[PDB]
């Protein structure tokens, strides 16, 4: 008779547990289009340098003469002939394709081009420092306020990082809407557990997980239909105003007021629910002794997590999988530019192919296995990026199409690793073991815009990373025990016999 | 330093055959950019040809296309550029560089191919 027997006692399908799980789910597709809006927001046009005034350019027959050209026949993108010199005088941006973006309107172009990927870096590093901070701030003060707050935070950030006038601004406001994002998407998927039965947590993840999907089809049809950058952040931020604005009718998780020691805020929500739901009865029931005698049990870190060795040796294999996958994932996603296509149709084949991965990985888990799951997905995608990288710009549809497979194996990855990561984990330090993974995972994505910023120096290097990465993860995490086995460890001290099992 | 004295000009007629060359110095012609610039007399600086490094081919511009042969010579440091079939609006001075857009560049040779 624990907390869950309350839970169904009161509902446990009915009509406000839908209601809010919709109404906390529904901002994730801004949540995706904030997560790729650097990518569609810094898109580089051709560019080269300004001629002086000093002489017409009627009479030096067109901008050609004072330009030197390339190997495809653009005119050099950084430097510029004396009748050299470098860019001084600015550069002219085409905006027959990309009206107005980041390095169009501060020059972003030569001895700059780091900065573009250094916003991204600071965004990361923005959601790896909210998701550590405010997931202490969560469990120290509570879910609904961190959400609010959450939601205030990310429509602040994002309006006043559109209305950036400087670098500094931009990429400070960055930081502070990337903590926001990554504490509402940790929040919200904590919440949205907490306050749904046991029997629909897979439902739950099943529509997280489509939601960002959708989120990212969203993102491409909105910056198909928004062509610039500060209308686009505005049109992409300013719904979690009004999200802010509704957020106020959410109800906080009543297993975190049990939690937190106070039993008659969690009566209070108790027969909120049954009110909103409509059985009056069944909360009526309810009174502060039936409290107790239902959660005596209830009531009643990495420190740990790294003095066991063979805990320390799981622990780095698990950290290095998810830090791979994340790695590899960002610096596939966000380099859109290099396809040879507009980048609207292969963020929706991104979209669309996002799902059918999802069921395939479902498939060969639950019927083939989850350790030639996890190696398939992840070094082939490995291997396709690798390729990609190495075939040339010369063909654009075969490269194009190895990325959109590629996409999907890193999707397929994600889930074969929250699996794993979920699974061979301890219940005792298992969301310790959560927690960690995704902190590892969130350091790759930090790490990944730095190392596609070492483009310069060679024009594939920072590919070549991307898909050498995942082969050695692979090659680091093939001692991963199989676990399709209904045995589920849930003390430290099974961990021992389970190597001793197999 | 580096100099990039040049010779070949002179005068030819149309359909002839002379070659141009600038002398490199502290640099070989299989390591770096290296390309060709014509301006005709109120004509600007047009790109003729480009060689980049270790014989990574061969390629022209649109007038320059299927008409022009650019040769490179590893023993003298200098690249043997010649041209046959000349066209009558190919007076220029024919300039070398050491890079795409570089700090050094050749004097200069002026060539008149008449009729």
């Amino acid at each position: 008779m624990a907390f869950n027997d309350l839970l169904k006692q009161v509902g446990g399908v009915g009509r406000f547990q839908l209601i809010q799980v919709t109404m906390v789910v529904a901002p994730l597709l801004l949540m995706a289009s904030h997560n790729t809006l650097q990518n569609f927001t810094a898109a580089i046009p051709p560019h080269h340098c300004r001629p002086p005034a000093n002489a017409n350019l009627s009479k030096d027959g067109g901008l050609e003469a004072w330009l030197p050209l390339d190997k495809q026949g653009q005119p050099e993108s950084c430097l510029r002939f004396t009748s050299t010199e470098p860019c001084i005088d600015g550069w002219v941006y085409d905006n027959s394709t990309f009206p107005s973006t980041i390095v169009t309107e501060w020059n972003l172009v030569c001895s700059h081009r780091a900065f573009r990927q250094l916003a991204q870096s600071l965004y990361m590093v923005g959601v790896l420092l909210g998701a550590m901070v405010f997931g202490y701030l969560a469990d120290r003060l509570g879910r609904r306020k961190v959400l609010i707050l959450n939601y205030l935070q990310t429509a602040v950030s994002g309006t006043c990082a559109a209305y950036a006038p400087n670098y500094t601004v931009y990429c400070v406001f960055r930081l502070l809407s990337g903590m926001s994002l990554a504490s509402i998407a940790i929040n919200c998927m904590t919440l949205n557990v907490e306050w749904m039965p046991i029997h629909t947590r897979a439902y739950v993840g099943t529509l997280i997980g489509y939601v960002y999907s959708l989120g990212q089809f969203l993102l491409a049809g909105i910056a198909y239909a928004v062509p610039h950058w500060r209308h686009l952040q505005l049109v992409v931020s300013v719904p979690f105003f009004i999200a802010f604005i509704y957020s106020w009718f959410f109800i906080e998780s009543a297993r975190w007021y049990s939690s937190s020691g106070r039993l008659d805020l969690t009566l209070r929500a108790l027969q909120r629910v049954a009110r909103i739901n409509g059985k009056q009865e069944e909360g009526a029931k309810l009174s502060i002794e039936v409290l107790r005698t239902s959660l005596q049990k209830e009531l009643t870190s990495a420190m740990e997590l790294l003095r066991c060795p063979t805990l320390r040796h799981l622990f780095l294999c698990l950290s290095m999988l998810w830090f791979a996958t994340s790695f590899a994932y960002y610096g596939l996603v966000m380099d859109l530019q290099g396809f040879g296509v507009s980048m609207y149709l292969i963020q929706v084949i991104f979209g669309a192919v996002d799902l059918p991965a999802k069921f395939v990985c479902f498939l060969v888990i639950n019927s083939m296995g989850r350790r030639p799951a996890q190696m398939a997905s992840l070094l082939l995608a490995g291997i396709c990026i690798l390729v990609n990288g190495i075939i040339p710009k010369s063909h654009t549809i075969i490269r194009t199409s190895l990325a959109v497979l590629g996409k999907g194996c890193l999707a397929s990855s994600f889930n074969c690793i929250f699996l794993y990561t979920g699974e061979l984990y301890p219940t005792v330090i298992r969301q310790t073991g959560l927690g960690m993974g995704s902190t590892m995972a969130r350091v790759g994505s930090i790490v990944s815009p730095l190392v596609s910023m070492t483009a310069e120096f060679y024009p594939s290097m920072p590919l070549f990373i991307f898909g050498a990465v995942p082969v050695v993860a692979s090659a680091v995490t093939a001692l991963l025990p199989e676990t399709l086995g209904q045995p589920l460890p849930d003390t430290v001290q099974d961990l021992k016999s389970r190597s001793r099992g197999k | 330093q580096v100099q990039l004295v040049e010779s070949g000009g002179g005068l030819v007629q149309a359909g002839g055959s002379l070659r141009l060359s600038c002398a490199a110095s502290g640099f070989p012609v299989k390591t770096e950019w290296m390309e060709w610039y014509r301006q005709a007399p109120g004509k600007e600086r047009e790109w003729v040809a480009a060689i980049w490094s270790y014989g990574s081919g061969t390629r022209y511009a649109d007038s320059v296309k299927g008409r022009f042969t650019i040769s490179r010579d590893n023993a003298k440091n200098t690249v043997y550029l010649q041209m046959n079939s000349l066209k009558p609006e190919d007076t220029a001075v024919y300039y070398c560089l050491v890079r795409v857009g570089s700090w050094y560049h050749g004097q200069g040779t002026q060539v008149t191919v008449s009729a």
